[PDB]
């Protein structure tokens, strides 16, 4: 509708700091054969800038700790201009690169989901599975899809593998519906996440335009590049997000209370 | 409604005094100003007021019986009743701390931020209940709509559709149904920040009256935010009061904000996607093709050029474990003009962690026109965790200018930042050590009826330096008793070598003439030593080192002696070396000492003859590499902890939101006053004024603010009879007279005889107050209990900039209230900024740790070193270097040093470069010779520059501006603009003295400039050479000049000689 | 070593480049090694 | 040297006093400015000017702000402007201004000119007892005939 659902959806993410104080994650069904590092700040500065029905998506990259090739501590969140509705995400093409993204290794992505989902869901392994196919950078046993859900009261957050044979299903098939031929369930698989209390993590911002594009679907282009710098993102519902709902008001006997106490 | 106009115009209807709502907002302004403070204040307050005549005059209208005019005629228990309610209502709105007990009144920030953008007290009490850190933008219209400024703003069914029409067109939604006032307020807000168009003329006058009251709130809101620390919320805030004032959305064109550009071109601006940044690169005609407007792309171009956006810089040293040195360079990148900027733009420059949310250092810029288009640098300390963040985020936004903030990465990921500092050695709890101790009768004889018994530290110190002789590093504040340990030193010194040669080296001259008065009156007059004083004549130096055995000099003038410590074998027989006050070697005289404490321990380690080193210092946190690099051991190494001072110093911050210091100097007076007698009043005091002028109008207004209280005369605790011959030896008579209500002036420009004279009155109990200025913080013979040190910053001319005052001179200020029997305690109440009050709380109970900074100054080092054949080559130079503190600096913190790691192939490349840097700057001076880019070879101007103790740029420019038929007039602007005359003081007040001084010269000056150190030598020099008039200050800076100027002479004169010119030899 | 070695400009700007040289053959081989281990992650699900 | 303060409850009449004061007072190189702005500007426009004719509300939110504190000494003409709205709302604001004038003219002996002019309004005397003026050569009491 976009008329009054806008402004029940900025109410809610308004208070999207009451479900970061009891954050749950799902640590059942783990292979325990590498791991999440990933600090909380970095999930509690990514849940508040996004919204509870557009799917918000950015790229992890960070690098391994020393003495320790069995887990994977996610540095370095970088969110890609994207505009998608509440079932999938529509990713550019063009792969975030910067000087502090060439010292860390892409983990893969991370994308909110607005409803608690048990399993994963074909089109975001499609997606992950197009990502490394057409990057070569993005490997499939260091590569995960932590899909952070949305819970009542609550931050479910759950991870998510890319199986080899899952991601030749998801690079063969091309169907973005809700249930393509071929989706199976060994296509993806649970792996170790834990949280972080040690290390910040730091996010990268496009320095031309914002990391939200769902406000205007005709700007964001699945094929236009970008420039990641070293800033904070901006909020999903924000003035600078939504151009349109700023600048679309028209341009004097009133009481002139003049030289008042300010 | 007809009587009252009948009334009004025919002089029948008085004027009542409504005084009693605006009450506790009244209250609130008084204590804010800090006209009132206790009740007895504010009912006296008052009792000046109109309400109280209207009270008096009229009671029955100010609802007062005939029983309370008869019980109170002067209205004094009615005031005190309207007092207490208003304490009462600014202690239930947060807004002023008001105990019933006493009656005291303390404002806070939120009364004082009500009072400075005139909200009532609800409203205070509704923005600090109201306002959160993790508030979003819908809640910030809502919590801005519910003050008490909209009160009585009630919504009209009438305008019901033109809401419910302004509901779906505005872009902050409202949470509140329709129906509700702030929801009202809030699209009221929104209408006329976006510019919407109105129906009803009512609603209109609410929308203007809730917009003018919503500006100060917005101001009010961002200021709380500001004190909270809420990062997110200030910016908030901050985008909020630039929409209120720009009249435009967050949204908008940059554009719109200037009233020279059309709208139709900021409607084709705004209605393609393009940024502001992009048309900032594009020129004129690029512009205006991109718009589709090349008549308006000039107009266009010129309103990019005008549109505040300025560079900014960010430098990062790590200091300590736990905070670091941020320093901010402001270029302006835009055309300053009056009809765009003004005569000052004001910005807000916020440093936060990567979170955005916690600011962790606010300030404000305020860039003057007469200080455009040049970097500004603004130094600040910047605390870190151990939970590092990967990058902070400086954002420096325009407090005017809409859509105009600048973010700087200030990345932490490449940060060497230093180790843990180790802890100091504490005083063991052994019984103190008698005066029976010491084994030498005439030692003991000088201290006996000091005190029967030394100090736990001294009983400390005393096993590893009366019964020892090795290095040891001694720790301990200002009134430990480093002196008696220095004493203890040199008794064992002289009983382990009667024709020994000990050597006291102290930065202060001040400090090094009262260890000589006391070394004369205890070794020289007790022990029969010989006890001399240093002077700046190489030709009695060596006389004077010669025949006495304790020579009390500074690492300057100890620099002439130790770099021909090879030749003078005076020097290499040395028996002991102490070394006060070390912990300054990080600011003044801090490379000199470095270099001098260097050739020491060089010249100890090849003469075969280890000299006793005691190095008394202050507590530091890097005790350990001031250690190692000067030879002392562990076990020698008494460093105590700050707190293990023996008079318990009770440090207290008074911060004001100040930015300008003239405001913070004039406004920190009464408060001073208020300290001064709260905290001592039966006891001394000394107040560090910021300047030498300053502390005659410090004492002023203390005296001024004595006499206003009932405590008229209260610092003069001596009658008039014992100061009549004090007070007719002195020649000021403002002087005078603030020492007649006992509140003494010491400064530069004062006499010495009368500095003397006021210091024997203050040590004596005469007088109460001494007010000294930054400069005689350190030359200070005097202990008192209160020290209020007043704006501690230095007003620079040179660079016209409030520069903060260093952590020695603060160091020395606080540890000068030290009464060991005076007082029980000694208060040390610093009055300075907000933003420098958490540096000053840090640098105080902390150990301050030491940091070289002597590769800024290596270049008179390595002159030295290859005119005394020393560093002959490379190796030998790193070998020097590597002897130093420096190297043991560059070793615990790299990033502090400029090094990229603490490996050894980095330092030894960062040492290769510092040499080749040295190297080529000796090279192009002609100071030296590099043969086959191995050897360095000293050269003529070098060895002149060396043995007259001349900076390698100074004899750069004597021989480059001395030709073969120069005359008198040329050599004074040539010696007038060499090195040493670049530290001339400029403050204010003393461009048109020098501005009147040039018109009277004897010689003219092609264009000379105000701001310039050598045009002012070179005026202070015409002045000197004709004899004219000059002021005090003038006369200060006029003998630092001369005492150099016979050296720069003596310097021009052999530059003439070698290069073989006998007319300007003779002229020089 | 402990004695630090004093070296010239030139020979120190010959050390940067060497270090610079084996840092690039150095990141060439994981890059090699990466798109090795890429390939045989692409070869196991094929 | 000398400061002259004008004290006008509307705005446009302290325009219009501005400019009264700088057409009269063009010989004299008095310089007539309105106090508005900021509060650095404000500052600005005290140290440039003499004659600042600006409202007692914007005075007294100057001098809580601190303002005027560096320009105190040198105001010693302060000309309070239609004291008759001393029942209005600027009625506590103009109260608390001519206390603070008279803490400080009590505690630091600065001697401040006070001309209040006000209309022909009855229970003069409190009026000119609370601004400090004598009843006989200060208090000039002028009926409707005047």
């Amino acid at each position: 509708s976009s008329k009054t659902e806008w402004r029940v959806r900025a109410i809610s993410a308004a208070n999207l700091h009451l479900r970061t104080n009891h954050i749950y994650v799902s640590s059942d069904d783990i292979k325990e054969t590498y791991t999440y590092i990933l600090p909380k700040n970095v999930l509690k500065k990514f849940i508040c800038i996004s919204d509870l029905r557009a799917q918000i998506a950015g790229y992890l990259y960070g690098v391994s700790p020393p003495d320790n090739p069995q887990v994977k501590e996610i540095r370095c969140i970088v969110m890609v201009p994207q505009w998608g509705t509440h079932q999938t995400v529509h990713l550019p093409g063009q792969l975030p690169q910067h000087e502090y993204l060439k010292e860390m290794e892409p983990l893969g992505w991370i994308h909110t989901q607005p409803n608690e989902s048990p399993q994963l869901s074909p089109q975001d392994v499609t997606t992950h599975a197009k990502i490394m196919a057409d990057n070569p950078s993005w490997d499939g046993e260091k590569t995960i899809i932590i899909t952070c859900s949305f819970t009542p009261g609550s931050c479910t957050l759950t991870a998510y593998k890319l199986t080899p044979s899952g991601y030749e299903w998801g690079r063969q098939n091309t169907d973005k519906g809700n249930n393509p031929k071929g989706y199976l369930p060994s296509h993806y698989e649970r792996v170790q996440m834990l949280l972080s209390d040690r290390f910040l993590g730091f996010f990268m911002v496009p320095a031309q335009s914002s990391w939200n594009y769902n406000f205007m679907g005709v700007r964001h282009d699945p094929n236009m590049k970008y420039e990641l710098q070293l800033a904070n993102p901006k909020e999903f519902y924000h003035e600078v997000h939504r151009p349109s709902h700023f600048l679309n008001f028209a341009l004097v006997y009133s009481a002139d209370r003049e030289d008042l106490y300010a | 409604e007809l009587q009252y106009y009948l009334s009004l115009l025919n002089q029948q209807l008085p004027i009542e005094s409504q005084m009693v709502s605006k009450l506790p907002d009244m209250l609130n302004a008084e204590i804010v100003l800090g006209n009132v403070q206790n009740a007895k204040d504010a009912v006296n307050w008052l009792g000046y007021a109109y309400l109280y005549i209207r009270m008096l005059r009229s009671p029955t209208l100010y609802g007062i019986s005939h029983d309370d005019l008869k019980g109170d005629p002067l209205l004094d228990q009615r005031r005190l009743d309207l007092v207490h309610t208003a304490a009462l209502m600014l202690d239930k709105n947060n807004l002023v701390k008001y105990d019933k007990k006493t009656g005291n009144f303390q404002v806070t920030e939120l009364g004082r931020i009500a009072s400075h953008y005139y909200i009532t007290n609800d409203t205070v009490q509704t923005y600090n209940q109201l306002l959160k850190p993790t508030l979003s933008e819908i809640e910030l219209f809502r919590v801005f709509s519910l003050s008490s400024e909209f009160k009585n703003i009630t919504v009209r069914e009438e305008e019901k559709l033109e809401l419910q029409k302004l509901l779906e067109r505005v872009p902050i939604p409202v949470k509140e149904s329709i129906e509700e006032p702030s929801a009202k307020i809030n699209v009221l807000l929104q209408a006329f920040i976006s510019q919407l168009k109105l129906e009803g003329f009512a609603l209109m006058a609410d929308m203007v009256y809730v917009t003018q009251s919503a500006g100060r709130l917005m101001r009010a809101i961002f200021e709380i935010v500001l004190n909270r620390g809420w990062a997110q919320l200030t910016d908030k805030t901050l985008n909020l009061c630039k929409m209120i004032d720009k009249r435009m959305w967050q949204s908008m064109c940059p554009l719109r904000q200037f009233r020279k550009l059309p709208e139709e071109v900021v409607k084709k601006i705004e209605k393609k996607n393009f940024p502001f940044e992009r048309l900032y690169d594009l020129n004129h005609n690029e512009i205006g093709e991109l718009i589709r407007m090349p008549k308006m792309g000039k107009t266009i171009h010129k309103y990019v050029h005008l549109f505040p956006k300025l560079e900014l810089s960010v430098h990062l040293q790590p200091i300590t474990r736990s905070t670091l040195k941020v320093e901010l360079t402001i270029t302006p990148d835009f055309q300053w003009d009056e009809k765009v900027h003004g005569s000052s733009e004001a910005f807000w420059i916020l440093v936060e962690d990567v979170d955005s949310e916690v600011i962790l250092h606010h300030e404000y810029f305020l860039l003057k026109a007469k200080y455009a288009q040049d970097e500004h640098l603004i130094t600040f300390f910047v605390p870190v965790f151990e939970p590092l963040p990967p990058q902070y985020f400086i954002r420096v936004v325009s407090d005017r200018w809409l859509s105009c903030e600048t973010q700087l990465p200030v990345s932490f990921r490449h940060l060497i930042l230093p180790e843990k500092y180790p802890p100091p050695t504490e005083l063991l709890d052994l019984q103190p050590l008698p005066v029976s101790a010491l084994r030498n009768s005439a030692f003991e004889s000088l201290y006996q009826d000091k005190f029967p018994f030394f100090n736990p530290i001294q009983t400390q110190v005393f096993n590893t330096v009366y019964n020892s002789d090795d290095n040891v590093f001694v720790g301990a504040p200002t009134g430990s008793g480093k002196t008696i340990c220095a004493e203890f030193a040199i008794l064992r010194m002289l009983l382990q070598s009667s024709e020994g040669r000990c050597v006291y080296i102290t930065p202060m001259e001040a400090l090094a003439e009262q260890v000589y008065m006391d070394w004369y009156e205890k070794f020289q007059d007790r022990l029969n030593k010989k006890v001399v004083l240093l002077t700046g004549e190489t030709s009695t130096d060596l006389k004077l080192l010669g025949k006495g055995n304790i020579i009390i000099s500074t690492p300057e003038k100890w620099d002439i002696l130790s770099r021909r410590w090879k030749q003078r074998k005076n020097v290499q027989n040395i028996n002991l070396f102490v070394v006060d006050e070390v912990h300054l070697i990080g600011g003044e005289n801090g490379p000199v000492l470095e270099v001098i404490c260097s050739r020491m321990r060089y010249i100890s380690s090849q003469i075969e003859r280890p000299i006793r080193i005691v190095a008394l210092s202050s507590s530091l946190s890097n005790a350990k590499d001031v250690a190692h690099w000067l030879g002392c051991s562990a076990t020698s190494t008494f460093n105590f902890h700050p707190n293990v001072r023996p008079v318990p110093l009770e440090l207290h911050i008074q911060g004001f939101n100040i930015s300008h210091t003239q405001t913070r100097l004039l406004s920190m007076a009464k408060p001073v006053y208020h300290a001064i007698t709260k905290h001592s009043p039966k006891k001394p005091v000394i107040v560090f004024v910021p300047s030498r002028k300053q502390t005659r109008l410090t004492a002023i207004d203390i005296l001024t603010t004595c006499a206003a209280d009932i405590q008229r005369q209260r610092f003069l605790h001596c009658t008039e009879k014992d100061l009549i011959p004090y007070l007719e030896k002195l020649s000021d008579s403002t002087l005078k007279e603030t020492l007649l209500n006992g509140v003494g002036y010491l400064h530069e420009g004062l006499s010495p005889m009368e500095r003397r004279l006021v210091e024997q009155l203050f040590s004596s109990g005469a007088i109460q107050v001494v007010v000294a200025s930054r400069s005689l913080c350190w030359g200070m013979n005097v202990a008192a209990h209160l020290v209020i040190i007043m704006d501690t910053q230095y007003y620079n001319g040179k660079i016209h900039a409030y520069v903060d005052y260093p952590i020695y001179d603060v160091l020395q200020m606080v540890g000068h209230a030290n009464r060991p029997l005076q007082d029980d305690e000694g208060r040390c109440v610093i009055m300075c900024q907000g933003s420098k009050k958490d540096f000053f709380k840090k640098f105080l109970y902390e150990p301050l740790p030491v940091e070289s900074h002597l590769d800024h100054c290596m270049h008179d080092h390595f002159n030295a070193e290859i005119v005394t054949k020393t560093i002959e080559n490379k190796q030998d130079a790193v070998d020097y270097l590597t002897w130093t503190f420096l190297y043991r600096r560059m070793t615990q913190n790299p990033n502090y040093y400029n090094l990229q790691g603490i490996s050894h192939r980095h330092l030894s490349d960062h040492l290769s470069e510092l040499v080749e840097q040295t190297l080529s700057d000796l090279e192009q001076s002609k100071c030296i010779s590099i043969e086959d880019e191995m050897d360095v070879a000293p050269l003529n101007l070098g060895m002149i520059a060396a043995y007259y103790y001349i900076n390698y740029t100074t004899i750069e420019l004597f021989s480059m501006s001395l030709n073969a038929k120069t005359k008198v007039r040329g050599l004074i602007e040539i010696i007038s603009n060499a090195a040493e005359y670049e530290n001339i003081p400029i403050r204010h007040h003393e461009d048109n003295l020098l501005r009147q001084l040039a018109q009277k010269v004897p010689h003219k000056l092609n264009n000379p400039k105000f701001n310039d150190p050598h045009v002012k030598t070179n005026l202070l020099l015409q002045a000197h050479l004709s004899r004219m008039q000059l002021s005090a200050e003038l006369q200060s800076d006029t003998e630092e000049i001369l005492s150099k100027a016979i050296r720069l002479i003596q310097a021009c004169v052999d530059v003439l000689s070698s290069n073989g010119w006998l007319s300007p030899a003779l002229a020089a | 070593e402990a004695k630090p070695k004093f070296l010239s400009k030139a020979e120190r700007e010959a050390e940067a480049l060497k270090r610079r040289q084996q840092e690039v053959e150095e990141r060439q081989r994981m890059l090699e090694e990466e798109r090795k281990k890429r390939k045989q992650f692409q070869d196991l699900g094929r | 040297d000398f400061k002259i303060i004008y004290i006008a409850p509307m705005r446009s009449l302290v325009q219009e006093m501005v400019g009264s004061f700088g057409k009269r007072l063009a010989t004299y190189g008095i310089t007539v400015a309105e106090l508005t702005g900021d509060h650095q500007l404000c500052k600005e426009e005290i140290s440039a000017t003499q004659i600042i004719v600006c409202t007692p509300e914007k005075w007294d939110i100057i001098t809580r702000k601190g303002g005027e504190r560096t320009y105190t000494q040198l105001v010693r003409l302060i000309i309070l402007d239609e004291i008759h709205l001393l029942h209005d709302d600027r009625g506590p604001v103009l109260e608390a201004l001519v206390a603070r004038a008279i803490r400080n003219i009590e505690m630091t002996q600065e001697d401040v000119r006070l001309i209040g002019l006000s209309a022909t309004l009855p229970n003069y005397e409190d009026v000119a007892t609370f601004l400090r003026v004598d009843p006989a050569k200060g208090l000039f009491y002028f009926d409707n005939s005047f």
